[PDB]
């Protein structure tokens, strides 16, 4: 779909989630956007 | 209950006479419809008139 999907710079209607804390089960949607907290430092909504 | 998303109803209708407590006999339900919702439960609430 190239020839569609593809406009200038990058289409942000088509997203993916990069990170997850756990493996979701198949069939599974979460549009959660929780921020991924790899440590026990609250992440408090911000990257770092 | 919910598998993989589908949500299965089953249901039963019989006439009783309790008094208090439960009654005494044997059933079965039979399948009413199925739901393709596919959202996650935890909890439910009754609703009452």
């Amino acid at each position: 779909s190239n020839n569609l999907d593809s406009k200038v710079g990058g289409n942000y209607n088509y997203l993916y989630r990069l990170f997850r804390k756990s493996n979701l089960k198949p069939f599974e949607r979460d549009i959660s956007t929780e921020i991924y907290q790899a440590g026990s430092t609250p992440c408090n909504g911000v990257e770092g | 209950k919910n598998i993989d998303g589908y949500f299965k109803i089953y249901s039963k209708h019989t006439p009783i006479n309790l008094v208090r407590d439960l009654p005494q006999g044997f059933s079965a339900l039979e399948p009413l419809v199925d739901l393709p919702i596919g959202i996650n439960i935890t909890r439910f609430q009754t609703l009452l008139a």
